[PDB]
């Protein structure tokens, strides 16, 4: 059933699973028209599909051309997401197809289920977790490839860089979600934190700075402080 | 007019005939039901005074033979039987009609209720849903499950209703996944109407049969089937105008006939609010909507 804090370790077992997040699939800027009305202008988006065990991210890029002439786009976006997830599954060799897919928003359950009818042995699950994958467009290189895209495009990332050489997937995942939670609550601060020390660079093939173990500990604590603070600054506590 | 005679009434039971019912005391001199209108199916149904568990009953049509009820004390129930010897049956019944030991099917003449609830129900189709082909009549009760309920256990005692499943490959064409799921017109018209049911009358007959088994026996899967067949129609943008008109009539009488005290188990809040207010056909069921809002405004 639903994924929550109690079955949290199941992410890191040896059953293939992907998270899907659709929050960045349909993106608009809202503006005033010359007549003084409001119109939306869509910008490129992405589906954030992610194997929490390996860190492989299947960033499907959603070019605004896909919304051309379409109605009820917030709804189409969930079916378009499900179409793309399903095409991704079909393209993987059998032994790489997930046994589960966990959607971060319950509205995606029925669209994915319908598209996945050909894969009855794949469980489509919701979660009770309030995960921060929406903040994934606060990762600069991810934001970059999405905004530059000129056609639909799939780009493959490892969202853990090389962390797994040194830490467990459980711990990788916790770091990642601490980074994304920080990015979501206060992006400016979160980013200041990650790059304050210009000597700690991001390898061209990575998304995050190459911190040492001790430098990650310092970082993680600063992101924690950030999240507790922005919660106080928000609720006055 | 025809007759369903009884050997006796050895246990205390409430007997239903169609939408009518009366109390019979243990070993009361009761010998059957007379003046049953020809031309319709009928259901004669039973709730023992001791064990309100298990309503049961028989769908039948008097044109398809002479049919009596004889209580069976081994199996403990009122059993429908067929008498092949017509002479014997005409004589025995005239005997009981002379001694006036039969209740009269109490049809008021202005009243088209039964016809309206059974318009498209035909015995021949009931017998395919309720497979027991040695008998011209069909046994149903409260606990019988449906062919779809068994997928999710005894197949001989099942209700073989048409399997409808909105998240199935049958319902969803590859390539129109969103289109066919939000607008089931493909499923309704091509798969079901043209493919499985053949016409709207067989479809409506199953839908009506399913309500009645829901209402008279509280058969849960029959209500599931009834709500599903409504929803398929209501969730389809393209429905022949004549089917929309007939469905408004069909449901109107089902809601009219439903016991006011049973609405909470037999009426699915979700399907009805969706049908009357969200679906393509939200504007196409005026009589159904008017009666639902004046009788059961609570559900909505
Ligand atoms: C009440 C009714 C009417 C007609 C026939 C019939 N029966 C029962 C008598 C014993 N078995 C023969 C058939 N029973």
């Amino acid at each position: 059933g639903a994924m929550n804090s109690s079955n949290y370790a199941e992410l890191f077992n040896n059953d293939i699973k992907l998270f899907v997040d659709d929050t960045n699939v349909y993106r608009v800027t809202v503006h005033k028209t010359f007549e003084g009305n409001v119109a939306t202008k869509a910008i490129n988006g992405c589906i954030f599909t992610l194997n929490p065990k390996t860190g492989h991210l299947f960033l499907k890029i959603i070019h605004t051309s896909v919304w051309a002439g379409q109605k009820r786009l917030s709804q189409l976006a969930k079916w378009k997401t499900a179409e793309e997830v399903s095409a991704l599954v079909r393209s993987l060799p059998k032994e790489e197809q997930p046994k589960q897919i966990i959607v971060t928003r319950k509205a995606m359950l029925d669209p994915l289920e319908v598209h996945m009818l050909d894969f009855p042995n794949i469980a489509i699950r919701p979660t009770e977790l309030r995960l921060p994958f929406s903040a994934a467009m606060s990762i600069d290189k991810l934001s970059d490839v999405v905004m530059k895209a000129t056609e639909p495009q799939m780009v493959l990332f490892n969202i853990y860089d090389d962390w797994l050489d040194r830490i467990s997937s459980y711990t990788a995942f916790s770091r990642l979600t601490l980074l994304l939670r920080a990015l979501k609550t206060n992006e400016e601060s979160a980013k200041m934190i990650l790059l304050s020390d210009p000597t700690i660079t991001i390898k061209s093939y990575h998304l995050w700075p190459s911190f040492t173990d001790e430098q990650w500990i310092t970082i993680e604590s600063q992101m924690r402080d950030l999240i507790l603070t922005e919660y106080g600054r928000k609720y006055n506590v | 007019m025809n007759t369903v005679p009884f050997t006796s009434a050895p246990i205390e039971v409430t007997i239903g005939i169609d939408q009518y019912s009366f109390n019979v005391k243990e070993n009361q001199p009761f010998h059957g039901i007379k003046d049953i209108p020809i031309g319709h199916v009928h259901v004669i149904h039973f709730q023992h005074a001791d064990n309100s568990s298990m309503r049961y009953g028989y769908w039948f049509d008097c044109r398809m033979g002479n049919f009596y009820i004889q209580y069976d004390p081994k199996d403990g129930l009122y059993k429908m039987m067929e008498e092949r010897d017509g002479a014997k049956f005409e004589n025995i019944v005239h005997n009981f009609k002379e001694r006036q030991m039969m209740v009269s099917y109490p049809k008021i003449d202005e009243d088209d209720t039964w016809y309206n609830l059974t318009e498209f129900v035909q015995m021949d189709k009931i017998r395919k849903i309720v497979r027991k082909d040695e008998n011209q009549f069909s046994y149903v009760d409260s606990s019988m499950t449906t062919v779809q309920e068994n997928e999710l256990s005894d197949p001989a005692h099942s209700l073989n209703y048409t399997v409808i499943n909105f998240k199935s490959r049958e319902a969803i064409r590859p390539g129109h996944e969103m289109e066919d799921f939000l607008d089931k017109s493909y499923y309704l018209n091509t798969v079901m109407l043209q493919g499985i049911f053949k016409n709207s009358s067989n479809y409506f007959g199953e839908l009506q049969f399913a309500f009645l088994n829901a209402m008279f026996f509280g058969n849960y899967g029959s209500s599931l089937q009834w709500h599903a067949m409504i929803e398929l129609i209501c969730s389809s943008a393209t429905v022949p105008k004549h089917m929309l008109d007939k469905l408004d009539e069909i449901l109107y009488y089902q809601i009219k006939t439903l016991p006011e005290q049973y609405s909470d188990i037999l009426l699915n809040e979700r399907v009805w609010n969706i049908c009357l207010y969200s679906s393509f056909q939200k504007n196409s069921l005026h009589n159904t909507e008017k009666i639902m809002e004046n009788k059961y405004p609570e559900l909505l």
